[PDB]
């Protein structure tokens, strides 16, 4: 019953989301062209996005960053779709769900695609280390740091995808985010939903007694890393005119926080 | 927010 809710959570994820971490961890362990200089990303760019080749490397990356973005959120609105309960809120409060979950479940998905050196990028046929993006111009080299530290100990915690698919429906499906119609109605949603993610961890992860208390804070965790990456986001947009901002995206910013 | 009310839909 709640095994099956947290089933078809995970069935919706796997269905929804073009990569997950069983899908990573092969790509990871051996094919992905390496992007770890300057001469390497024009190649993979003739290569992987050749209609994109022509401002400065650091805002092609950018933009390349904002078509990845675009691609995932238009994922997790199908994927909160599919989950149980959300499609009867109205539809303003979905509206403001994702609004101020996309990017948290963002950069919890993209832990699943990092590892010390570097992140698959491109549909994984892309590896971009992490060397070669703090290498960048100030203020693209700040933009990704602070993700390879967050998925670094988000990755300590061996989560596998059934764990993930819950963690980001308990993500989606919170609250206390401004501006909700229905708090009360959202509020029993997230508790059903973190009633089924407290057991399934119980039940997948014996070993880690406070895996769920753990979880509770990297979602916290994530809340200031979308704030701080937020703000970054519209020091570049104000700073760097090459750099404009997809209009999906500037509507997920625009009143966020 | 009229595309993810569109998307939404
Ligand atoms: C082919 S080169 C390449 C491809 C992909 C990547 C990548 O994974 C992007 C990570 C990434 C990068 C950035 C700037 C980012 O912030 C933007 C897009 C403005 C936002 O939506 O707020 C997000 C949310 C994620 C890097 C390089």
């Amino acid at each position: 019953d709640l095994k099956s809710l947290a089933k078809r959570i995970y069935e919706a994820y796997l269905k929804n989301f073009n990569m997950n971490k069983v899908k990573a961890r092969v790509i990871l362990s051996g094919p992905p062209f390496v992007i770890h200089d300057m001469e390497t990303l024009c190649m993979a760019e003739k290569t992987l996005v050749a209609k994109l080749v022509n401002k400065e490397a650091e805002v092609r990356i950018f933009h390349c960053c904002q078509c990845t973005s675009v691609e995932t959120v238009t994922e997790l609105t199908e994927f909160a779709k599919a989950i149980p309960g959300f499609a009867n809120l109205d539809l303003n409060d979905q509206v403001t769900l994702l609004k101020y979950g996309v990017y948290e479940a963002i950069f919890a998905m993209l832990s699943s695609v990092m590892n010390k050196d570097g992140m698959l990028v491109a549909y994984g046929n892309g590896f971009i280390t992490r060397e070669f993006l703090k290498s960048l111009r100030k203020p693209f080299c700040d933009i990704m740091e602070p993700k390879f530290d967050f998925a670094m100990k988000f990755n300590a915690l061996e989560l596998d995808d059934s764990d993930i698919s819950l963690f980001v429906a308990a993500i989606i499906c919170c609250g206390d985010r401004p501006g909700l119609l229905n708090v009360g109605h959202i509020e029993k949603m997230q508790e059903g939903i973190v009633h089924v993610l407290r057991l399934h961890l119980q039940s997948n992860h014996p070993d880690d007694i406070f895996l769920f208390p753990k979880l509770l804070q990297k979602m916290a965790d994530l809340r200031q890393l979308v704030t701080e990456h937020a703000q970054l986001v519209q020091i570049i947009k104000k700073t760097e005119s090459d750099a404009a901002l997809h209009p999906l995206l500037q509507e997920i910013y625009r009143d966020m926080y | 927010h009229k595309i993810l009310h569109r998307l939404l839909q």
